[PDB]
């Protein structure tokens, strides 16, 4: 019922600035999102996991390896109150000054309540 | 590092599985076969507030402790059966083992 929108490969050039889509395309009712994770498979363990993103409390980047200062989510919106609700959707993520370390597979998982994990692969180049 | 463990034991048979990290669990995925969303068949979700979704070799599931679940299944597992838990965690992000019966 779900998918997970991604571009199979993005290419970047060296000291620029790319953006990696991803969205979890079908809008359905119902279907929450409770976080989103990045992950660079090909990496060792402790740099697997190299951006999240949480409904009330935003974005963590627990890797150095790109780490906070060149990666970021560009549309997710954490919750600002009682009223408005988190924005997850829209996983897209920014990555500046890119250097050859950059490039590998990144995955985009969404962890939805009733459907589970959902998600897409793409391979970055520079 | 944080640390996921999956234990299998015949009782129908039982799946449990935690996650030792440094953050609250936002959601728990276990699968069959694979790993979760990306080969294996899922069996459960289970998320600390919305409850539990099922899929049916799995009859039984629930929480052990904050960090940790249980799931009865009916069955037939093999020793060579794999089973594997997904624990999304902020600010870790998510991570996954898998187990099987002692051989
Ligand atoms: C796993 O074990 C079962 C029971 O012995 C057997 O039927 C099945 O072929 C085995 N699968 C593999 C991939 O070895």
């Amino acid at each position: 019922d779900v998918r997970v929108q991604v571009l199979p490969e993005v290419r970047g050039q060296l000291g620029g600035t790319v953006e990696l889509p991803c969205h979890l395309l079908p809008p359905v009712p119902g279907l929450y999102i409770s976080l989103v994770t990045w992950q660079r498979p090909d990496a060792p363990a402790n740099h697997q996991n190299v951006a999240a993103f949480h409904p009330k409390m935003g974005p963590s980047f627990p890797s150095p390896k790109p780490g906070s200062e060149r990666l970021s989510f560009v549309s997710a919106k954490q919750s600002t109150g009682q009223d408005t609700e988190a924005e997850l959707q829209d996983a897209t993520l920014a990555l500046h000054g890119l250097t050859v370390e950059d490039e590998g597979n990144y995955t985009c998982e969404f962890a939805t309540f009733p459907k589970g994990s959902v998600r897409g692969m793409t391979w970055l180049r520079v | 590092t944080p640390e996921v463990w999956v234990q299998v034991r015949m009782e129908s048979f039982t799946i449990r599985c935690g996650f030792l990290g440094s953050g609250s669990i936002s959601l728990v995925t276990v699968s069959w076969g694979g790993p979760n969303g990306a080969g294996g068949t899922t069996l459960a979700v289970l998320h600390p507030e919305r409850g539990i979704r099922q899929w049916a070799p799995a009859r039984q599931a629930r929480w052990e402790t904050q960090s940790s679940i249980s799931l009865i299944l009916e069955g037939s597992p093999s020793a060579n059966t794999t089973f594997c838990c997904k624990f999304a965690s902020f600010p870790e992000g998510s991570w996954e083992a898998c187990g099987s019966l002692p051989p």
